[PDB]
């Protein structure tokens, strides 16, 4: 299609109950356009879902493909993230669809939900075209049951449970990503300027967290480091993917033939240009290593990297 | 591993052995590709045999009790001989004022 | 004394319920009420129950789910902090640590 989409009012918003795992976890949701004004999104998240302005914004980025993290590393990452987002009113912005790092965030919240009070305000901004059951969500204004059973041969994915709220963006197409990156970035930009309750004049502090990744996580990190207010990022060493590439590049500051890592376009690939545009502003990037360096706790690492 | 068995057969073996940790660590793993109507049958078998840990594990691993439990499956669950001895048959005999033929399926109306 | 107190508190319900059915007129005048029951022979908003709408029912259900969840969580947290459980866990970890 040559971008031929009908402008229609939203027909899908309400509450979804996740029938499935041994939990009764509700989740508000809404279907909005690919290009909506962030003022409307903020008003919806404040006056309609009854949510206060956060004192901290954590933006989680990672790989879309499903991976795995070794034990004694995910338990020092999920618990750290949970502590950092529970001791302070925080909005854990995530991808939303149960794949990649989103599954890790989901099981981290599952571990916390069985051992402590309170709720973690996790907001999942996911594209509308990847949900494996578009039906059972077309219901309007009313509670709609939803099954978390995963069908291997569906060529789609399911909404991750253990998320307090959802914002579904559609651009007309179905079955492919790309309808939420601009919306998520603009929402983060518009919420970073919102005044916190202190009257000094500062906006809420945002931060980025990187686990695993690909050729695009370097680009979004570069975009984060070049914003008019710089946004510090936190990476992990044990992932092994492009996050570990950033960890390797953090050491040996300022061995160029080592780009033949075969991860994406083994030789003659133009990622070193953006990797050299990065590491020039190597004053925001914080690298977390389990026992190799300081800041053994994620919650300590995130908060220190923000001040 | 050496049985050359699919995931439903491994789950059935783990149910028969009453070892839930083996199914937790080895069987229920990423990309196992259960066929259609397999986890439901596992839930029915674990419900008959009184394996509460396996029922909890299946609940945590996808199957919803709202879609599993029907009239036919409940009526089957009322007429099982697997598990601890009960006193349902004598109660049905007392309610039905006796004259109960042997090998009689207990309907839900009699349970009411 | 304790058994009598408990039994009286239990029988308060029967005492309250047996006056919610008796005719309003006392026994010397109860003949008039029985005549009325003859007229009504040829013919529970409160006192026992309390009918509610669907939204109120759902609010009550959510409150009850919250209560049972909090009860189980408090029970587990109280069990895990007892002296006996701490001693047992410490002993097991000390044995494993000594072997290691």
């Amino acid at each position: 299609i040559s971008k031929h989409t009908q402008l229609s009012p939203t027909d899908a918003f309400g509450t979804i109950e996740f029938q499935g795992g041994g939990h009764s976890n509700k989740a508000m949701y809404v279907r909005v356009s690919f290009d909506t004004k962030p003022d409307l999104l903020l008003h919806l998240m404040t006056k309609e879902w009854q949510l206060e302005l956060p004192k901290l914004l954590i933006s989680v980025h990672g790989g879309l493909q499903n991976f795995e993290l070794q034990p004694k590393l995910k338990q020092v990452f999920g618990k750290g993230l949970i502590k950092a987002a529970m001791t302070t009113g925080a909005w854990i912005f995530t991808g939303g669809v149960n794949t990649g790092v989103i599954r890790h965030v989901g099981d981290a919240l599952k571990d916390h939900a069985s051992k402590s009070r309170g709720k973690i305000c996790t907001i999942g901004i996911a594209p509308w075209g990847i949900v494996e059951n578009q039906e059972d969500l077309i219901g309007r204004d009313v509670v709609r049951p939803y099954q978390t059973m995963s069908n291997p041969m569906s060529k789609l994915t399911v909404l991750n449970s253990m998320h307090s709220h959802f914002i579904l963006a559609d651009n007309g197409t179905t079955g492919k990503y790309g309808a939420e990156v601009k919306l998520r970035r603009q929402l983060e930009k518009h919420i970073s300027l919102q005044k916190i309750n202190t009257r000094i004049g500062q906006g809420v502090p945002v931060v980025a967290l990187i686990v695993e990744g690909g050729p695009n996580v370097i680009s979004i990190v570069l975009e984060y480091l070049r914003d008019t207010p710089p946004v510090p990022v936190v990476v992990c060493d044990g992932s092994g993917r492009a996050s570990d590439i950033l960890a390797f590049g953090h050491k040996y500051s300022e061995v160029t033939i080592q780009k033949t890592f075969t991860y994406t376009r083994t030789q003659a690939q133009h990622l070193f240009i953006i990797l050299m545009e990065c590491m020039k502003k190597k004053e925001l990037i914080t690298v977390f290593r389990m026992g190799s360096e300081g800041h053994q706790d994620i919650d300590l690492a995130i908060l220190t990297a923000l001040l | 591993k050496g049985a050359n068995a699919s995931a439903p057969d491994q789950l059935s073996l783990a149910l028969a052995w009453n070892r839930v940790d083996i199914a937790r660590s080895q069987i229920f793993i990423y990309g196992q590709q259960w066929p259609v109507g397999s986890l439901e049958q596992a839930m029915l078998d674990a419900l008959v045999l009184d394996r509460v840990d396996f029922v909890k594990l299946l609940i945590e691993n996808g199957v919803s009790m709202h879609r599993f439990l029907t009239i036919s499956r409940l009526e089957e669950l009322y007429n099982t001989r697997h598990g601890p001895s009960n006193t349902l048959y004598h109660l049905v005999r007392d309610v039905k004022k006796g004259n109960l033929p042997p090998d009689y399926r207990i309907s839900l109306i009699d349970i009411g | 004394k304790s058994i009598s107190n408990q039994v009286w508190k239990f029988q308060r319900y029967q005492l309250i319920m047996t006056f919610h059915e008796r005719p309003v007129l006392p026994p010397p005048l109860i003949i008039f009420s029985h005549m009325t029951m003859i007229f009504q022979h040829v013919c529970r908003d409160y006192g026992l129950k309390l009918f509610i709408t669907d939204d109120e029912l759902k609010k009550v259900h959510d409150f009850e789910e919250q209560c049972i969840e909090e009860y189980f969580r408090e029970k587990d947290d109280r069990f895990n902090s007892s002296n006996d459980e701490r001693i047992r866990v410490t002993s097991e970890r000390v044995e494993n640590m000594s072997m290691r």
